[PDB]
């Protein structure tokens, strides 16, 4: 058959690649890591190194000590028992504090002081690594695209456990740390609300969500049915248009009767995917804030 | 009109049917055999929404809806007005999805690059078949294929997951949505990477490839690199819609209880099953 | 009329400027539209085309502005099949050697494009410093195969991309001695040999080639890659399956 580029069929490897320096301070990278000849059949078979500096640590210390005391409070569900915990792993939760605590934070420890502990924590180590994205994107000399980008997740990130919480008045509407729990309260959520279906920006999301599995896709295969003519060097093929780039264009207008371009389809790309955690988030913290029930609003305001 | 490097491309040859008798273009648009058949499926299915749009009674889209035949017909023909339209529409529609994948391979032969794409789209056509059929067919009746409305195909969404009880208990579902969340984060980064390197800092020169793999080694210590990037992409995708089609094609068929309940097969594993503590001792 | 309606209705327009600001950004190669006969087409379409912008190519390479002065900059041997808009053109010669339809070939800066220090971006590896084969089969030293099934000549290097550490292009060996380049996504890899569907083994020597045997250009890579793709179509009478 014809070889379609989805394996490797011959790793190479030389000198590891240390990157490069700008005006990135070099104190706080690390060495190289191994290599994965594993990585190397799909990816790049190099880990590392990795820059971590004073807002690194923080945060990676910070989503650790989030994860811990989850995880604590999940040993003494299980009763320290350790094949309990392995048992009852998914339907063990750290709930948020009661209604009755309001947004205050005076609420015990095993009565969701501890969520609000946790929560903490997951609160520094986000924040702390969006503006590590930010940085090292600056010291590079780069867009801060990735950053603008990772705003739009923190988005709904923010108004799940945050926003939304402040604005109904108390901690109790926040999202449990749980496997299962959690879910439930998602499916909980839209009941409450009356359906989310039909709340316009959930629709709307959803839109995106798939749009983004169908835009990848096609980009994707795209790029690789291209991939003959050097296809995958994308900023080599903005700079200099390629016949990879041309016949990548001219496949999707014969097909659907327009196109894009090699910087342009990023464009695309990254608007698909930021815009279903924007529209996601605008969904949520409008309901029960302002919408009651989706069905409702949508009986006369549809 | 074509774009100002097109015309080198239009060249005689590539066609899977006919020879040169459809080898041509009306505007941007690629014709070929399949171009010809899918405009014959898809005008023929859309008369005939547009016809149900009269028995129905109405010409509003958020309320024009073409229901299957019901559950008593099993898989045996229906009247036009009482789900015979839907089956027809529905062949018409299976008619004009692979008369397009197949004119994108014809396309893609063309322009002699790999086939990949409507490779791609074959998931979206095999994800759609399982609904209005190969579900149906395993299920005994049309009925339990959904309806197609604007809306009232999302009450059967909601309807049948509800059948088994919250949906998101359907472990294949669980890794779909797995699959469709990574996807659009990794769809987010990507072409934010990309774009920040175009698009640098106010007066810089572009960056490179290289910038971009540094970028993320810095980030996350790792770079999985331009030609993985989209391996992954594709990939990420097509497991999305690969465990959306699985997800439905055991329900209603090897599992019809509520999903929750599915899982106290890990809980009452017996080494541990019987052990006082935790949630389920 | 509440909030929630509000938002609503206020995203709906911000969504249309922004597929028409997308549209827009994506004109800035192929437009304007062009007759097959070169001049401008009367139909541009809704969407202007947008403002230039201007990237700074790195190491001196000076700047890229779109949209910009279109052109081939190269002669395009095919002729009109017909006597309306619309229809395929045939070429007016080899295909292949004249760079037209799967064969075609854009022309692109002859150069190297560099790594982010400046350096070629792809070297044969015996050039490339401490690089080598890492996992799967060696190619090197294996017989090549045409589709014809016959043997085109034998892998004597491969050409790698130093910064992205991936094989680029398989260097072979022809009969008379000299080499081609041949894409590495065009070829199968096997225990015994390498495998080429798209070109027939006579059809080897007809790959376009380059100037200096330690460096590949833009353009050569594309007159390369555009010539093996070409013979998908074009080798067809010389494929046996
Ligand atoms: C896949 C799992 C479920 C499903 C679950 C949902 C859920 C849940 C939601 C939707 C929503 C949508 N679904 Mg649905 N949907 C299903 C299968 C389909 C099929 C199909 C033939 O298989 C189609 C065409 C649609 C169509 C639609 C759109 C009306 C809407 C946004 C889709 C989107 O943006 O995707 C991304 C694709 C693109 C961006 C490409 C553009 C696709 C365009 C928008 C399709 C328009 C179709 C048009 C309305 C009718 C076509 C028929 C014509 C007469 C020819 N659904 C099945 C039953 N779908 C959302 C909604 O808004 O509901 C009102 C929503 O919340
Ligand atoms: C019973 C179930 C309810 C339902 C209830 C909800 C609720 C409730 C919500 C959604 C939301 C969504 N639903 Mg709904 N949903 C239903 C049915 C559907 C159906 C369907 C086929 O029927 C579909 C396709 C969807 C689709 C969707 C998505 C479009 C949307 C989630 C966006 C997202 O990507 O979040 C995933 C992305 C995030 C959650 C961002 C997270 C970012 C943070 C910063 C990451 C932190 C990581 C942390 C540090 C840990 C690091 C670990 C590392 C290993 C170190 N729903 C039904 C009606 N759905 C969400 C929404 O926006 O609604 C508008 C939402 O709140
Ligand atoms: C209350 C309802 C239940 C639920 C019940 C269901 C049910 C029921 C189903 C799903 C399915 C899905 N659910 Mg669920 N789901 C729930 C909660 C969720 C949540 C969430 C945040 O809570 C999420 C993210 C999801 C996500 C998902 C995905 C795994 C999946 C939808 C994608 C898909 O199959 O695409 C597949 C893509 C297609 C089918 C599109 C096919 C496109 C065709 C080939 C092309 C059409 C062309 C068109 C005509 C063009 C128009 C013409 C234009 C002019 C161009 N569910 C809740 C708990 N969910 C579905 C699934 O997996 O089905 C396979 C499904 O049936
Ligand atoms: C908006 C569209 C999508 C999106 C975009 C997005 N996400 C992003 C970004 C962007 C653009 C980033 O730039 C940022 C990033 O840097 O990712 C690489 C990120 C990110 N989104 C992430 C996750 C994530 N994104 C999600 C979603 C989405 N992100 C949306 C779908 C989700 C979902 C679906 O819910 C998740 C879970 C992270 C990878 C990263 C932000 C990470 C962060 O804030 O770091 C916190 C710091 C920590 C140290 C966390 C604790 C780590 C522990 C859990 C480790 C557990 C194991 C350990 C204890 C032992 C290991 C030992 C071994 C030897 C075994
Ligand atoms: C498999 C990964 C993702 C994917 C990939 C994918 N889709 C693709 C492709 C690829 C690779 C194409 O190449 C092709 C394309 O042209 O993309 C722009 C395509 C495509 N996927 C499309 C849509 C689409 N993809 C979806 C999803 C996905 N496709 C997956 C998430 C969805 C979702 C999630 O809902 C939709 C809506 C189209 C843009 C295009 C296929 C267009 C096509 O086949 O045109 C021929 C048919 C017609 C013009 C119309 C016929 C209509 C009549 C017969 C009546 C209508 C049928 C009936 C079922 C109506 C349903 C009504 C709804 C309200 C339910
Ligand atoms: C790097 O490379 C890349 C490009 O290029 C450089 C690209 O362009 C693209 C293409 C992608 C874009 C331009 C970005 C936008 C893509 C989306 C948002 C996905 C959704 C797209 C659509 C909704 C378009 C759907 C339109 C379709 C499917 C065609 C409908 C057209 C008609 C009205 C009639 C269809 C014609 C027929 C019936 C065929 C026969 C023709 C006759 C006239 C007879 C990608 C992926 C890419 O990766
Ligand atoms: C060039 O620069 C680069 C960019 O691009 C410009 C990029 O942006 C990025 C950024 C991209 C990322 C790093 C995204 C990260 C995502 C991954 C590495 C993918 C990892 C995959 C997952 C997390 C999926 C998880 C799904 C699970 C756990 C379920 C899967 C399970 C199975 C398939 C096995 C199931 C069992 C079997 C065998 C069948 C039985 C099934 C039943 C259910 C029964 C990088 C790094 C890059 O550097
Ligand atoms: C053996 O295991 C050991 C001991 C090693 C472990 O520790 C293992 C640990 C575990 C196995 C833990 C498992 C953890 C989980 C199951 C994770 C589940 C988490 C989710 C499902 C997350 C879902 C959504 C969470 C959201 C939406 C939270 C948003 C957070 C807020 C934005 C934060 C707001 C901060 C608050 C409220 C405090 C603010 C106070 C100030 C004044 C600033
Ligand atoms: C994202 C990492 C995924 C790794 C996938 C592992 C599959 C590798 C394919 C093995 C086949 C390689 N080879 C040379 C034998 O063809
Ligand atoms: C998302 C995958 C993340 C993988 C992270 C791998 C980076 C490890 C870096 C280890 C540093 C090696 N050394 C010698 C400094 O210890
Ligand atoms: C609520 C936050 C919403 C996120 C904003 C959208 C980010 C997309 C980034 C596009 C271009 C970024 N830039 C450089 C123009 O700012
Ligand atoms: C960035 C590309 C833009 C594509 C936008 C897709 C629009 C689909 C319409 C979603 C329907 C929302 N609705 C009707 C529930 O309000
Ligand atoms: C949101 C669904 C809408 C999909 C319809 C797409 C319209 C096709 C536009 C092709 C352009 C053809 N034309 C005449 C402008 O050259
Ligand atoms: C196949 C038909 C093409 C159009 C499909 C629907 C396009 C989505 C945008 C609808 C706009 C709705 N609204 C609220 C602005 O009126
Ligand atoms: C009718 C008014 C429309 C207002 C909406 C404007 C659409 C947003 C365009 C995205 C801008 C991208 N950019 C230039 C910031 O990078
Ligand atoms: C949601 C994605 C669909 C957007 C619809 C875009 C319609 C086509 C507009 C571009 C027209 C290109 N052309 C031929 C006029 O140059
Ligand atoms: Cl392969
Ligand atoms: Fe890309």
């Amino acid at each position: 058959a014809e070889y379609q580029n989805i394996f490797t069929q011959v790793q190479v490897r030389g000198p590891a690649d240390l990157g490069m320096t700008e005006d990135v301070n070099l104190a706080n990278r690390s060495g190289v890591g191994p290599f994965s000849t594993l990585l190397g059949w799909f990816g790049n078979a190099q880990l590392g190194p990795i820059y971590l500096g004073s807002l690194g640590v923080l945060s990676l210390f910070s989503g650790l000590m989030w994860f811990f005391t989850i995880g604590i409070w999940f040993w003494y569900q299980a009763g320290w028992n350790p094949a309990v915990f392995l048992r009852d792993l998914f339907f063990f939760s750290l709930e948020p504090p009661a209604p009755e605590y309001g947004l205050s934070f005076a609420a015990p420890l095993k009565e969701g002081g501890l969520w609000l502990i946790a929560s903490f924590f997951m609160f520094v180590a986000v924040w702390s690594w969006w503006g590590r994205t930010y940085l090292r994107a600056q010291a590079l000399g780069m867009g801060k695209h990735t950053a603008w980008a990772f705003l739009s997740a923190i988005w709904l990130w923010m108004v799940l456990g945050f926003i939304r919480p402040i604005l109904m008045g108390s901690w109790s509407e926040a999202v449990p740390y749980g496997i299962f729990s959690h879910l439930d309260w998602t499916n909980n959520f839209s009941l409450v609300h009356g359906n989310l279906f039909y709340n316009p920006f959930h629709g709307l999301s959803i839109a995106f969500l798939y749009g983004s599995a169908l835009l990848f896709a096609m980009h994707g295969a795209t790029i690789l049915a291209v991939s003959r003519f050097g296809g995958e060097r994308e900023l080599e093929q903005i700079a200099d248009r390629g016949t990879a780039a041309e016949r990548a264009a001219l496949f999707w207008r014969w097909t659907m009767g327009f196109n894009a371009t090699m910087e342009g389809i990023h464009r695309w790309a990254i608007w698909m995917a930021v815009l279903v955690t924007l529209t996601g988030g605008i969904g949520i913290l409008l309901s029960g804030t302002v919408v009651d029930n989706w069905y409702v609003w949508g009986q006369n305001h549809g | 009109a074509l774009l100002s490097f097109e015309r080198k491309y239009r060249v005689p040859g590539g066609t899977l049917v006919g020879g040169n008798l459809f080898d041509f273009w009306v505007g941007p648009f690629y014709v070929g055999f399949f171009g010809v058949a899918t405009f014959f499926f898809a005008a023929l299915g859309i008369i005939l929404i547009a016809w149900s749009a009269v028995l129905q009674g109405t010409w509003n889209p958020q309320l024009i809806s073409v229901y299957p035949p019901a559950l008593e017909y099993g898989l045996g023909g229906a009247p036009l007005a009482k789900g015979g339209l839907w089956q027809i529409i529905t062949i018409c529609a299976t008619g004009a999805f692979v008369s397009w994948a197949l004119r994108e391979v014809e396309i893609c032969r063309k322009l002699g690059i790999g086939y990949h794409i409507p490779f791609a789209f074959a998931f979206a056509i095999l994800a759609y078949l399982t609904l209005v059929l190969f579900r149906p067919v395993m299920m005994g009746a049309w009925g339990y294929a959904f309806p197609y409305g604007i809306w009232t195909h999302l009450d059967w969404v909601s309807n049948t997951g509800y059948t088994y009880g919250n949906f998101h208990y359907n472990p294949a579902h669980m890794i779909a949505i797995t699959f469709f969340f990574t996807n659009a984060l990794a769809l987010a980064l990507h072409g934010a990477l990309v774009l920040s390197a175009a698009n640098p800092e106010k007066g810089k020169e572009m960056r490179t490839p290289d910038h971009e793999d540094t970028f993320f080694r810095d980030l996350v210590g790792y770079s999985i690199g331009t030609l993985g990037i989209h391996r992954l992409g594709l990939l990420l995708s097509l497991s999305a819609v690969f465990f959306s089609a699985l997800c439905m094609i055991i329900t209603g068929t090897i599992w019809f209880d509520q999903w929750v309940d599915w899982w106290q097969w890990w809980v009452k594993l017996p080494w541990w099953a019987n052990i006082p503590g935790g949630i389920n001792g | 009329f509440d909030l929630a309606s509000l938002a609503i209705y206020s995203f709906w327009i911000f969504l249309a400027g922004l597929i028409y600001y997308l549209q827009t950004e994506n004109m800035r190669e192929g437009y304007p539209l062009e007759n097959e006969d070169g001049t401008p087409a009367a139909n541009q379409g809704p969407f202007p085309l947008p403002k230039p912008k201007t990237f700074i190519l790195p190491h001196g390479r000076g700047t890229l502005t779109v949209p910009g002065p279109e052109s081939e900059d190269r002669p395009i041997a095919l002729a009109r099949t017909a006597v309306s808009e619309g229809f395929p053109h045939a070429p007016t010669g080899d295909p292949m050697k004249d760079g037209v339809g799967p064969a075609s070939w854009v022309a692109r800066r002859d150069l190297p494009e560099l790594d982010g220090h400046g350096h070629n971006k792809i070297k044969p590896m015996k050039a490339a410093a401490g690089f080598h084969v890492s996992a799967g089969k060696n190619p090197i030293g294996l017989p090549v195969r045409g589709c014809d099934l016959e043997i085109a000549g034998k892998v004597v290097d491969i050409w790698v991309d130093i910064p992205e550490q991936m094989a680029r292009f398989l260097e072979v060996e022809l009969k008379d001695g000299s080499t081609r380049l041949l894409p590495m996504q065009m070829v199968k890899v096997q225990s015994n040999r390498v495998h080429v569907n798209a070109l027939s083994s006579d059809l080897f020597a007809g790959i376009p080639t380059i100037k200096s045997p330690t460096e590949v250009t833009l353009l050569e890579e594309d007159k390369i890659c555009g010539y093996v793709a070409g013979g998908l179509m074009y080798a067809a009478p010389k494929r046996k399956s």
